[PDB]
């Protein structure tokens, strides 16, 4: 089945799929439809998805790594985005989701939607 | 006959 | 808004046939947050249930426990039936003691 | 580090009389202060032991304060209804989050003040705890409000200072709880299968906090995928039990292992069947 | 100690 | 069919007065009205022999309404600096436009207003006639203002009655006039060039109104591609003269046309070297 | 040289020549970067198209036609956009130009900056 | 905002040495409205010269026609200096009969 969209934004595309899934939903159904599980890059690219966003929950490529005591993006690099709203450090697991006015963290396998990036650039 | 106009 | 809830009707200590115990059904992730909660211990209604006051989480989806005491064993079948908006028909689910 | 998190609940009643309100305060993770309107009488108690350690003012004093909100709230549902246009025949619901964090060294690392009609983000404080940040036209609307009436201000200054500083007090007012740490007890359960193959299941139970993590493995890597799981649930006795599974090839049951990770494990836990 | 809510 | 447009500046000068005003009209493609602020006498004056017919009232309510205006700005040169945050020592303008059209049936056809500060839109009433199209931030506060006061249903009538109206008097004031046609005279030149080829070029001139058409063709098909053409220009006795040329091989210059579309012109011209 | 810039948005990308042009220039342009002179599809790609571009006036695929008696796309095929903010007709010839609140008929001789549409969903 | 003028140094009727005429200057799209516009008979300025009286187009950009009488011929080369802000150096442009 799956219910889905795609919508490019200044030079790349995103896919919002309409399902709900955990984390390792996306990043799954992502890497299916060939599109990493979404990284935002920079303040400008946030508040554009916060407002195109439909109302509700989606998870993006933003989870704590228990091994490397510490949050990273899904390639694994760095981002514009000064976000240091202080979350899951001392002892435990990860993931962060979107909505049209946040940017928040809890645990992973609660079934949000998806978005998935495409830096088309490349 | 121009409008009279309105403030900005 | 209208979120589907979702429940696990699990018990608190080992399921010992014979021995009491206590029966939880927890209702989490749904909204609107009018809901109806009932325990079966065989078809029929029980006790009433205690009814744990609701909360939510960041994501705003609503909480709730339903518990009452219970002998498991072979006797009976125990399950929970959630009534609520968001679904068409009431949705039960059935306690699993080795889930 | 520490918060003290408040959970506003407020949702109208169409031909029920007036809209019920509800005021939940949490310490880190524990529930201390609760507030509700339809009960015989509403009057903001406890729900912690160490709560005790407050005289019959601070009772009086935020119970004043809660039928002030409750009162406010009404009012906003009836704004909310104005903005959206939507009539007096249909239930809808306001959500607010207050808090605020400190870390080791009590200094307030994040606070926050979040809203959400009808289950959507409405409005929200930005971490720069100066600036809002709206989800639809209406929110808009209260944010030219806010804007001009300085609440942003206003709200700054109870994070830093108030906040803060009832969160220092609350904990030291139980120390001996909001630190305490139960070992998640695992073991593994065998269990048979159509067209042979076997399910593994991994039980992490009576643990506190919380946030506990578990996870198999194969051989070295995680089975992130293809593992089923449960959402953390409550035993009822202040503990909570959790468990993870998985289908593995029948016989060759051995090459699995789980891993169980908690503030309360000084070294992760390995299991097997 | 809850705050004090500014009406929406 | 025919228009009535009213076309406002405003601008204001540092450290030499107050801003300057104009006031220009025009009906159709013609200007039959003035009101320059720094004028020894700022009189609304008429630029078109036919405005003779309107007795001394006219003349002297218009000039009224003006200097109502011309004040109503000098406060909106300080808004906008206002809203953008622009000190006192930049110079700065204010343009509108306002004016209706209407058709055959002299039935309004299309009606608007439309602003520009510095050059750039501002605000403008969209063709509904009943809502408003801002550029920036700074709009949206006018936009709010005027939306609240009403302002696009007071323009709306002005549109629709006031204008049309006034656009009936002035067309039977001078039919004789803003009706008449000339014939643009065409012709084409030879002119040598650098390596061999040539350039041919296309005349129009003395012609009304102003909206003609030049174009070069090669053997059936428009060189609209590969041709030099000028911005239609006024001679200064009321007509306009345009030209258009283009670069052909030495020796085959018969195998290109130049062809003149003019709303005088019964059917387009055709010319040749 | 040239001064470009290309930014996507829904389901078609664009490209902004910061380079004044007579209508034909961006035709021939558009064209050469292969992607048609703009086409505006519904009100929707309108309002976005105002709000993006960078204050000026922008030529689109949209002027009228001495032969064809009549109004047309670059595409000669329909649009969405209902605009009949009465032109150009009676005789004589063509062009539209875009603005952050405006879309107006004049001279299709006049420089103004270029706008190429293309349709991505291809 | 900020843009360049375009300049027409153009005559009414058709070049005739020795014979008078009108010399026009039309100098169109520019902004800021402030401009300052010259006709030379070799280099040296002419008699004031007329200033038509300004207006825009609806793109927004203003217009004006400086205009002076002048018999033309191979005497000397005329021309138009249009000083204004937009541009760096005040631009000229001569005269061409032919144009």
């Amino acid at each position: 089945r799956g219910v889905k969209y795609w919508f490019c934004y200044s030079t790349k595309c995103y896919y919002f799929i309409m399902n709900k899934t955990t984390w390792s939903g996306c990043k799954a159904n992502c890497q299916h439809y060939g599109v990493p599980i979404l990284k935002i890059e920079d303040e400008d690219e946030l508040k554009f998805l916060q407002r195109h966003v439909i109302p509700g929950n989606y998870w993006i490529g933003l989870s704590y790594d228990k091994k490397k005591k510490e949050w990273a993006w899904i390639d694994n690099g760095p981002s514009k985005l000064d976000m240091k709203i202080k979350k899951m450090n001392f002892k435990s697991r990860g993931c962060v989701f979107l909505s049209k006015a946040r940017i928040e963290d809890i645990d992973c396998n609660i079934p949000y939607y998806c978005i998935c990036g495409k830096k088309l650039d490349k | 006959s121009i409008i009279n106009f309105e403030k900005l | 808004i209208q979120k589907t809830p979702q429940i696990q009707v699990y018990s608190r200590h080992p399921p010992e046939n014979g021995k009491p115990n206590i029966l939880n059904c927890y209702v989490t992730q749904f909204h609107p947050p009018h809901i109806e909660i009932q325990m079966l211990k065989n078809g029929k209604k029980i006790p009433k249930v205690e009814m744990s006051d609701m909360s939510f989480s960041k994501d705003w989806s609503f909480y709730i426990l339903a518990h009452t005491e219970f002998t498991p064993t072979e006797t009976d079948t125990y399950a929970c039936r959630v009534k609520h908006a968001s679904m068409a028909e009431p949705k039960t689910v059935y306690w699993d003691r080795d889930m | 580090p520490h918060s003290l998190r408040y959970f506003v609940t407020a949702v109208s009643r169409p031909g029920l009389g007036e809209p019920r309100y509800m005021e939940v305060g949490y310490v880190d993770d524990t529930e201390f202060v609760r507030f509700d309107s339809d009960a015989e009488n509403p009057r903001y108690e406890p729900r912690a032991r160490w709560m005790e350690q407050e005289g019959p003012e601070y009772w009086e004093r935020e119970t004043q304060k809660a039928k002030g909100n409750e009162q406010s709230f009404r009012v906003d549902l009836r704004t909310l209804l104005g903005y959206y246009n939507q009539s007096k025949g249909g239930s809808h619901t306001i959500q607010v989050i207050s808090g605020c964090e400190v870390g080791s060294d009590g200094r307030l690392l994040r606070g926050y003040q979040q809203y959400a009609y009808d289950g959507c983000d409405y409005i929200a404080l930005n971490e720069d705890l100066k600036t809002w940040t709206a989800a639809d036209m209406a929110a808009l609307i209260t944010k030219h409000k806010w804007e001009q009436a300085g609440e942003a201000e206003r709200l700054r200054a109870y994070l830093e200072g108030t906040c803060v500083e009832w969160l220092r007090r609350y904990l030291k007012n139980g120390n001996a709880t909001l630190l305490r740490t139960d070992s998640p007890k695992a073991h593994v359960t065998h269990h048979s299968r159509p067209e042979d193959k076997v399910t593994l299941r991994c039980w992490a139970l009576g643990f506190y906090p919380a946030d506990i993590t578990l996870t198999w493995q194969l051989n070295g890597e995680e089975l992130i995928q293809d593992m089923e799981l449960v959402e953390t649930r409550p035993a009822g006795d202040g503990t909570f039990q959790k468990w993870a599974s998985v289908v593995v090839p029948l016989g060759k049951e051995q090459y699995y292992t789980c891993h169980v990770y908690h503030q309360g494990l000084p070294e992760p836990l390995t299991l097997r069947w």
